[PDB]
RNA sequence: GAAAUUCACGGCGGGCUUGAUGUC
């Protein structure tokens, strides 16, 4: 549903943040680069939030993808 | 009369031990005492994407960015050592007696029947060629499963001891043996007649084996793996966990027992293609096939529903009894 | 009829070994016995800021402070020794036989088909020029990947042994060879005809290689690295982990196998620019490009969807079969 | 058309080696074979508090206690030897060819453009005075950075070998040279024309250097240091870790490469004050200044945003190309 | 305008070397070639020995770091003020006339038989700068007018202000007594008292010898300043930032006084008034 | 009370940590 770009070379798990927008919110469905089986996502405000907390998590480079994935994956948002 | 059991169990006689990957050099073959064991080092890989995609309804900008990137996960890679060319396999499997002596008895009369059948297929039918399946189609080292591909010289020294003292002693060459058929070999009959001295309650036999692939230098292996069920959240980086002994490289008993369960050429469909593992419902985990389906009457859950009241299997008994040697 | 497999697997024949960085001097070249191995020394750096700043909504005061500041860190970067000018590369890759002999069989009839295709591209099509890709575009030592830049003299002695006894013996000069094209060389045909004696089940061949860059003194290298996934919390100081053998400097097998997978000039777009690594979906990890995209019909996941029922590839077979030499 | 790369990389051609602090005596200068190397001793010091206080909101009783006390610490600090007056510097830097030959190609057409620019600033513009920056403003041994202060006689013998055999041979006196300007010297043009024979792909050149400060007796040095990030908890006593080679005293490559990167008098503001290190954004780590700020159009991240479409730099090209000699 | 630096550094010009404890006999004084080094004194050797070749560096305020280059130009202007305007006759006469009296040989100075100080100097291997002294014939609370002391201090005038490269190979000889002990330089027991726990005073060694390290030695030629706030002739303290002697745990020039080295350019860099306490505000920058 | 989870896949490219001090 209205697919957009990734977050910076994401697997190491055959997994990704896989950002793709909703009509009002934005879905960042942490999912497979294979079959399409996903784990839980998170819907929120725009790229001006997305990069802002995505930058805001610890880790160096690939660590931001990593702690990002464990952050989305223990989700609050249904 | 003599209805089937609501609860049956049979002990896995002729069970097996673990493997001891440790590395040595050929013509230093006989000096297996301090053969240095190998540990699953962790390498740290990057990748491309060789996987197919569902191609039904997808945005193309998915896959164009999918194939492009790095899926870079770290992989625990067991590696050989630097100058040691032999492998090493200390696998002391031991045979247990009393082939149909159950663990549970929902009806003791049914147990007495099945023991009568054990005297039928034990006193009436013999285990020369049964143990010649367990040797002549296991000394050819399907034992060393994935590492069998292009051995330099697969030396199989299936030794045996009373005690600390080792007396049962014989030498082989698994590369000098077939892996689709069994052939008449005298020393193979020494080992298989020795297992005849094992299974049917004559002498306690635990076969300390020394199997040596003399293959090559520092190459990888195909050693036994683990799982990622409820361990891929705290790790998420290793995705292939090799199971370890104490500072060593396992080949676990669970792959190893279908090296000495892959016998039965009494499969329904094939002829000489498939030396499958003789099991209940005869399923090989690779091909996802069911030799002896429900529709055939060749089920291990029907061989006593036929034999326990009707006595007719006629030499498919062997793959209906080695269903109960597990 | 003969639908595609839900489960396929093919064994990586012609696999490779690890690398042995150890340092020597030229004209002491032949005396490679006690060539002293190299260990990853650790540096520490003060990082400047070459990273291009974002220009969406940012400020020109932050770059002042940050470019003034130092985000320093340490890097485990390996150094040559003091007076040793040669490098050293003991890489004994070994070839496995039976190029399409699968590991899994979702349909055995499909396996019989693919083996028939293996007899087609093996008995019908030959592997003279295939092995001349694997030599004439790998003896030119793309092998020694990042260190190839301005070698003094890259000596490639691809040796081979029956046993401990070494008989397969030939000498080269990778600097005397092209790295965008392959040329006709007689001894290159000795080695590639030797790999013809390897791949198609004739003789077990594991090529103990001795590759020597005679480059310079105490300079750095480009040796194989690791990752910082769930190791950058307890460390946070090293940010480039070089993987080690036992007291040595690896160049791992994972970069090394695309030194002998970078063959195919059967790419869709380019002509002589790109000697890419022949893979499923043909993705090079550097350029993030997808030669043989989905939109082209040049997919390795479509070459048996075409060839297994339709028999038409016509000499792009070679980069559709070396997709299955992995 | 021809948009900028989302991923660029350029290999550090003309890279450098490590340093070899080892001590000798002048007029025993030529006999550098067994020149004994130096090991950074651990001085252990007690000190005052020269650090200024924060002066915002502080009770005055604290600092009386503070300056009254001793915050003593160990500090690993190297000492010269007893009777050896020369220093010693074996630094064999080697030049790599193909100055703009990239490592990554987000657009191969952009790569072809930049290679065209490399033929422009290489065939069109010459590297006589570029290499005369790299010699005439580096033979004056900014090389030996902190030890240059009051050398008795700084002898610079930038030697060079084909092989083990040394042929490139020339002698200097860095104290007989300026360190704010470059002057016309014939042998300096022999070395810089030799680097002209290096950089632009003519001959593989790794310059085994012998630089000798004949300074004084047992004095200290300014040798290369380390860090205290996640090592100051288990130690907390040493607070200045000198990095070591194998039983020796490093001056690491990271300070050393801005001895042969401090060239550019093409800085925006100054005239002859500042011989800064030509970098992306042109930041010197000492003064925390940003010559070529964002507000000026003199950015290395704007010189191809201007030159790749607009072709106008006009001899500030040199400090926009030696941005890509790293 | 011209705010203070967030990052300052100044190189320790006029630095020093290590010491060479090796033992000799008086009237065999001149034959210092094979004077046997010590690892207690030796049995029959009565002289000590001190080869300490300190060397002077030039360009007294030439910084290492420049948080503002204009501030650096200011401070260099001040260096021309206290260098061209103010002279270093009596500054170097502190560094000789209150260091030739061998506070150099610190703890061993107690009851020397005859402390001979031969502060030699060489161009090269060739030694030309040559002068002889007697530190016991000199005061250690005051400085007196001596002609050869002005030869050495005028020689350091030829050193510090960029005229000639001078590294003074010294030969200082205490002719004291026989096999007695010393007060040689020590070490520490931080994270070495667990594996040892038996030695509790580690003397630092040169190669088979007895150090007196540079860290005690540089406050033999930093103990100058009689420009201390409180005392008069009692205390020849070591001129430092905040002027703290490590013995007495005192802070001459406390924060409450305006005599701080971290306030002498906060005053002088904008206000130009120190008036001959400059000397102990500049030798704060000769370190 | 007894089950083979697999085969396999490039991670990299650069970097002035430095400036000076009393062992109780």
């Amino acid at each position: 549903m209205k697919f957009i770009k990734y977050l910076s070379t994401a697997h190491l798990n055959y997994m990704n943040i896989a950002v793709y927008e909703n009509g009002s919110k934005i879905k960042a469905r942490v999912e497979n680069v294979v079959n399409g089986k996903s784990v839980g996502a998170r819907d929120f405000d725009s790229t001006e939030q997305l990069e802002s907390w995505f930058y805001g998590l610890p880790g160096s480079g690939l660590g931001r993808i990593e702690n990002a994935m464990n952050e989305i994956s223990r989700r609050e948002n249904p | 009369e003599r209805k089937l059991d609501p609860s049956d169990a049979l002990m896995s006689a002729g069970a097996w031990a673990q493997r001891d990957a440790s590395q040595e050099w050929p013509a230093v073959t006989v000096r297996e005492k301090s053969v240095r064991g190998t540990i699953s080092n962790r390498l740290k890989t990057k990748d491309r994407d060789p996987a197919k995609l569902d191609a039904s309804i997808q945005s193309p900008n998915l896959q164009t960015v999918d194939v492009a990137n790095l899926p870079s996960d770290a992989d625990t890679l067991k590696v050989r050592f630097t100058l040691r060319v032999l492998g090493g396999a200390g696998t002391p499997s031991a045979c247990n007696d009393a082939a149909y002596r159950d663990k549970l008895l929902q009806t003791v009369a049914t147990y007495v029947n099945d023991q009568g059948f054990a005297e039928l297929a034990r006193r009436y039918a013999h285990n020369l060629a049964n143990a010649r399946f367990l040797w002549r189609n296991r000394v050819g080292a399907e034992a060393v499963e994935v590492r069998i591909n292009h051995i330099r010289q697969g030396e199989v020294a299936r030794a045996w001891r009373f005690d600390a003292l080792a007396i049962g002693l014989r030498d082989f060459k698994a590369d000098a043996e077939l892996d689709a058929l069994a052939e008449l070999i005298a020393s193979g009959l020494s080992g298989s007649g020795h297992v005849l001295l094992e299974v049917v309650a004559f002498a306690r036999i635990g076969d300390g084996q020394e199997v040596f692939p003399s293959q090559e230098l520092i190459l990888d292996k195909g050693d036994k793996k683990g799982q990622k069920s409820k361990t891929l959240y705290s790790v998420r980086d290793a995705a292939a966990i090799h199971s370890q002994k104490i500072g060593n490289a396992l080949r676990t008993i669970d792959t190893w027992y279908p090296d000495e369960d892959g016998l039965g050429p009494i499969a329904v469909e094939p002829y000489g293609s498939v030396t499958s593992q003789g099991k209940a419902y005869r399923q090989p985990k690779q091909k996802l096939d069911f030799y002896t389906l429900l529709d055939n009457w060749v089920l291990r859950d029907e061989a006593p529903a036929v034999e326990q009241q009707h006595y007719v299997i006629a030499n498919l008994i062997r793959g209906g009894v080695f269903g109960e040697a597990e």
